[PDB]
DNA sequence: GGGGTTTTGGGG
DNA sequence: GGGTTTTGGGG
DNA sequence: GGGGTTTTGGGG
């Protein structure tokens, strides 16, 4: 490891989802140019992109400790964040594309001021964090973990398909969902018996902050 | 009627529509670069300019278009491109032919080869020799006097190709440099390996000259002729500072991977010279986590052009799709997530061929009988999982752990072979590429080890 | 001027 | 044109 | 009519 948040992220999922086992020394402010800021808001390290989820404190604090600069114009001009979390969130990937298999690592904000001081910095095209080969990889392993002890603990009994149904099947025939078998205590059709508690944390969506600055 | 000229013979004084053939050597993928703008370079080759004297010459085309889809896709160099109203000036001492598709310019792509990308994949035959794979516009009209200059030309790229590298060392970088580049590169590699990562993204596991192996995700959709054993140029990538387990190799929107036609010398010499590797890979078997992909099983050769079968398909589809109906022998891909019965001792039971009956290893004729729980990328996120038979009574699958069948609780060696290899194919990003044979409802393993 | 189109002569 | 969109897993 | 082009008002 180079990049911030794909150590931060990494660590973040490498650690069940608990922002309090992760490195400490990784707690320091985030200092990142801004990608985007409408439709999306999309920040960068260098050498990944992630979106920022503000807090309605956040941006009421950051309103008022700067007033007339608005947000979602900070695009090119960079940003520092003096405090932040990091949350464990479901998701369906085939809308949030800050996401992979469902799971996002969400950077949760609550404080941070605007640096326009001709800030600088000479950076390759800045990359989809989920959608890097490692951390989806890294997500992957995350599930596949998961996975495991689930199929682990509600699968039980050797229930082997008997020989004989293999072995003298010249007349016989059967329906290949006889395979199928169950990997956990679900609901639905989505595995979702994971262990990582799913933070909360309220946030506002990218819109409400353009309608409280331009109606 | 069009007239049509060679390459260094074109007008660089009339700045007036010329129309061309030529062959196609190198190409980005149609990109866009604003909200109304989407554009496609190619360099071109033909009888009157193809080199220079040694690494290759040639003349760029840049095709501009107000819809991705005017664009060409340029899969394979080698192919033929028919172009119509270009307009020829010289940027940086180079003939550049600039062509707006958006206005009044067409073009139209020729296969060099018996089929073209596409068809090669689909296996469908070429309507004729004559018929444009791809063009612009709705319609597309070739001469009879056109008849010769394609046939010919096609021959003539056959001969440059299998004569000549045509893509030259001064337009690709050496693996083991990548990381000495400021920017981006090209390089010239073979497929060893082809892993599906999920359902929208393909990760190539490259190889090129210098020995040197590297992975970069290849989405499906956009790159659907990557094939494992294969060689192809990968027009602009740039080495992954970020990337710490693997080397990994960055693609950009206008990025593109290109195949050769069958007469390519160059690919020729290195699908043969580049061998497959697995050294990135045995470092992994002593990690307890691996970033890197690792496929632990391998094919019987007969089986090696068989295509495969996703998981979905086999478990919910092959008892209602009539593609799949009509098979009982598949190919596929999958992790193992559990082996049964748990305990690796009981993987061999004692058989009596007479009453179709086993029975714990305190008794009987000595053969496999585990079940392997798997998942696949097609079924990634649902809550199953899915039953796949190692039972070798009959033959199938006899030598898959490369140990034959024993009595487990006696013979130490063969007990201690198995178990370290249902470490290995338990544990994350292990895979197994394997061929079943569908019988009363359930998938057997075959021809496989 | 010339496409495709319908505007079938005439804008920007 | 040897580049950088959003269709934000062809573009 | 409207694009892209320049034909800059008018063909078929």
């Amino acid at each position: 490891q180079q990049s911030a948040f794909k150590q931060l992220y990494t660590e973040l999922f490498n650690n069940e989802g608990d922002f309090s086992k992760v490195s400490s020394n990784l707690k320091k402010p985030l200092k990142c140019y801004v990608k985007e800021s409408y439709p999306h808001f999309l920040v960068t390290d260098g050498y990944f992109f992630v979106a920022p989820y503000f807090t309605k404190e956040a941006v009421n604090e950051f309103h008022a400790k700067f007033p007339n600069v608005n947000i979602v114009d900070l695009t090119d001009k960079v940003i520092v964040i003096n405090n932040w979390s990091l949350e464990l969130r479901r998701v369906n990937s085939a809308e949030v594309f800050t996401s992979y298999a469902n799971l996002e690592a969400r950077l949760i904000v609550h404080s941070f001021k605007p640096n326009l001081q001709e800030r600088l910095n000479p950076t390759r095209y800045p990359v989809n964090l989920f959608r890097d080969d490692e951390f989806k990889t890294t997500i992957q392993h995350f599930r596949h973990t998961a996975l495991q002890a689930a199929i682990n603990k509600t699968v039980k009994g050797d229930n082997l398909v008997d020989i004989s149904k293999v072995a003298d099947a010249a007349g016989k025939k059967g329906k290949v969902d006889a395979g199928i078998v169950k990997a956990s205590a679900s609901k639905g059709d989505e595995f979702s018996d994971f262990s990582f508690k799913e933070g909360n944390t309220a946030t506002l969506k990218i819109a409400d902050i353009f309608v409280q600055e331009k109606g | 009627k069009y007239e049509y000229v060679e390459l260094a013979k074109a007008s660089l004084t009339s700045a007036q529509p010329q129309h061309f053939y030529a062959v196609v050597i190198d190409a980005t993928f149609p990109y866009k670069t604003n909200q109304e703008r989407y554009i496609c370079s190619l360099k071109i080759v033909d009888p009157t300019l193809y080199l220079k004297q040694d690494a290759s010459d040639y003349a760029t085309l840049v095709l501009y278009a107000k819809r991705f889809e005017d664009l060409p896709i340029i899969h394979r160099a080698g192919d033929i491109i028919r172009v119509h109203r270009a307009t020829l000036r010289l940027y940086n001492g180079q003939r550049q032919f600039n062509a707006n598709v958006f206005y009044s310019s067409s073009w139209a792509l020729f296969s060099t080869d018996k089929r073209s990308v596409t068809q090669e994949i689909n296996n469908q035959d070429a309507v004729s020799d004559t018929t444009p794979f791809s063009f612009s516009s709705k319609h597309a009209t070739i001469e009879k006097n056109e008849i010769s200059i394609l046939q010919n030309l096609r021959k003539w790229a056959n001969q440059y190709f299998s004569s000549y590298s045509v893509i030259s060392s001064d337009m690709y970088t050496a693996l083991n440099k990548a990381q000495a580049q400021k920017g981006d590169f090209d390089v010239v590699a073979k497929i060893l390996q082809v892993h599906e990562l999920d359902e929208y993204t393909n990760e190539l596991k490259l190889k090129d000259a210098s020995g040197q192996v590297f992975y970069t995700l290849s989405l499906k959709l956009k790159f659907p002729h990557v094939r494992t054993g294969e060689v192809v140029r990968i027009r602009s990538a740039t080495y992954d500072e970020t990337s710490t387990q693997k080397k990994v190799l960055i693609l950009s929107h206008y990025s593109n991977i290109i195949t050769f036609i069958q007469s390519s010398k160059l690919a020729k010499e290195l699908r043969a010279k580049i061998q497959d590797d697995h050294s990135v890979e045995v470092a992994s078997l002593k990690k307890n986590v691996s970033l890197n992909a690792v496929v632990l099983t391998e094919v019987d050769k007969k089986h090696a052009a068989l295509p495969s079968t996703s998981l979905q398909d086999l478990f919910h589809h092959a008892d209602s799709d009539k593609e799949l109906q009509a098979q009982d022998t598949f190919r596929t891909q999958f992790y193992v997530t559990k082996i049964e019965p748990s305990d690796v001792k009981e993987w061999v039971k004692g058989y009596d061929r007479k009453t179709k009956k086993s029975s714990s290893l305190k008794k009987g004729d000595n053969i496999f009988q585990v079940q392997f729980l798997v998942k696949d990328a097609s079924t990634q996120l649902n809550n199953n999982t899915y039953r796949v038979l190692l039972y070798t009574q009959d033959g199938l699958g006899a030598n898959f752990f490369n140990v034959k069948a024993d009595n487990l609780h006696k013979n130490a060696d063969a007990r201690k072979k198995l178990e370290d290899s249902a470490e290995l194919l338990t544990k994350f990003n292990s895979y197994v590429d394997a061929v079943v044979e569908r019988r009363n409802g359930f998938y057997l393993i075959k021809d496989t080890k």
